[PDB]
């Protein structure tokens, strides 16, 4: 599964 | 302060293609990561997810629905468009566009914090007509009228001309196979009184100009 | 796929109860998890975000917790604004997905459905067309069973049916059967029998006339 794109800012 | 609305076509054909436009305001696609999103919800069902598209134009597609949707956004109009082709009676839904915000104050992008009302989307090949209204024939009894074959929604049911309401249950039509509507409209009464009162149903279709009222009994 | 599983799927409530619901995930979100309150008719309302946090201008008595694979949703007070449907949605993996939803109702006493059951007209077997139908009249709770059996077969794949909302004075539900024949069909048989299946019955009942007679 792909990440969304704020997952990275956790 | 922010507000979504959807518009597009609420009749469309098997096979065509359904265009949808999310129209905005009180907040722009240039403000940094704001997403606008589109979710859909069948007549009775649960809520899916369709697409979303970024303010840095960033897509993701429903992996499902991928090869069959496209989702664009015009900064000039504060309108983000989705377009869905082949569509089938299955894709007969209320299709709702939402907000999602972007970085501030980092947890709220984990939510869309505000909805357009929603546009019902019926998928049918057919063309308007009226219904054929049929009885329902019958201590407590139980009488109705079938109102067959319509198209497209909405119809009007009302019994002894407004006078007859409790015990009236008009229920939620239902999608034949066909293309067409079919909805049943039902009141109970004591059975004493089926000998001495008249149960009409006043049946309205506006979309082809029907009326028709229906004298009902054993 | 991710996959979001709301629990319970339906739920009976009255005014003033303190209910709280899940929603499991197969993989960890993380805290990238949404709870909206939807009344019929009506578009989603974001209620909580971010898994715990309550969405400015939402009551007080919403709650959530949770991080990973579990989540809840906690209404310390029930009001009337709360009989809807609840979802859940998690934006930590594309695609962002929305539970099955957790339906509240109004709770009252269970009351077993009044069943009818309605041949079909003379002027429509003319149109080439049979449609009987079987009315469940009044009951509670809003899960019954509908089987239809032609001169004992049972039927499927030829009914459609819908129920009304549910009663604001009685809190009652009411559904509607129709099983769809070709007229040669229904004049090759005899029995035509509904048969309903509700909490409120001990056993199954069963409403039927035979087609001459």
């Amino acid at each position: 599964l792909e990440l969304d794109k704020w997952a990275s800012l956790w | 302060r922010i507000t979504l609305k959807e518009s597009g076509p609420p009749l469309v054909k098997p096979t065509q293609t359904l265009t949808l436009t999310c129209s905005f305001s009180g907040f722009s696609l240039s403000d940094f990561g704001v997403g606008v999103g589109w979710i859909r919800q069948p007549p009775g069902k649960a809520l899916e997810w369709l697409a979303i598209i970024y303010s840095d134009d960033d897509k993701r597609y429903s992996p499902s629905l991928n090869t069959r949707l496209t989702i664009t956004k015009d900064t000039s109009k504060n309108q983000v468009v989705l377009v869905m082709t082949r569509v089938s009676p299955v894709d007969t839904a209320t299709y709702f566009c939402a907000h999602r915000r972007g970085p501030t104050a980092r947890g709220p992008v984990n939510a869309m914090d505000v909805w357009g009302q929603g546009i019902t989307v019926t998928i049918s090949s057919t063309s308007t007509k009226g219904p054929s209204v049929f009885p329902l024939a019958p201590g407590t009894a139980a009488l109705g009228c079938l109102v067959k074959d319509y198209f497209p929604e909405p119809v009007t049911v009302s019994w002894n001309s407004g006078a007859l309401t409790s015990g009236v249950h008009t229920f939620p039509a239902v999608l034949q196979s066909s293309g067409l509507y079919s909805l049943s409209s039902v009141v109970t009464v004591p059975s004493s009184s089926l000998g001495t009162q008249t149960y009409t149903c006043n049946v309205n279709h506006k979309p082809s100009n029907t009326k028709v009222d229906k004298r009902v009994e054993p | 796929a991710l996959q979001l599983t709301q629990s319970p799927s339906s739920l009976s409530a009255s005014v003033g109860d303190r209910i709280t619901i899940t929603c499991r995930a197969s993989q960890g979100v993380t805290s990238a998890l949404a709870w909206y309150r939807q009344k019929p008719g009506s578009p989603p309302q974001l209620l909580i975000y971010d898994a715990s946090s309550l969405e400015s201008g939402v009551p007080s008595r919403f709650s959530g917790s949770g991080s990973g694979t579990e989540f809840t949703l906690t209404i310390s007070t029930l009001r009337p604004e709360d009989f809807a449907t609840y979802y859940c949605q998690q934006l930590h993996f594309y695609p962002h997905t929305f539970g099955g939803g957790t339906r509240v109702d109004v709770r009252r006493t269970v009351a077993a459905p009044s069943v009818f059951i309605f041949p079909p007209s003379d002027e429509q077997l003319k149109s080439g067309t049979a449609s009987v139908v079987c009315l469940l009249n009044n009951f509670y709770p809003r899960e019954a069973k509908v089987q239809w059996k032609v001169d004992n077969a049972l039927q499927s794949g030829n009914s459609q049916e819908s129920v009304t909302e549910q009663d604001s004075k009685d809190s009652t539900y009411s559904l509607s059967s129709t099983l769809t024949l070709s007229k040669a069909d229904y004049e090759k048989h005899k029995v035509y029998e509904c048969e309903v299946t509700h909490q409120g019955l001990s056993s199954p009942v069963t409403k039927s006339f035979n087609r001459g007679e």
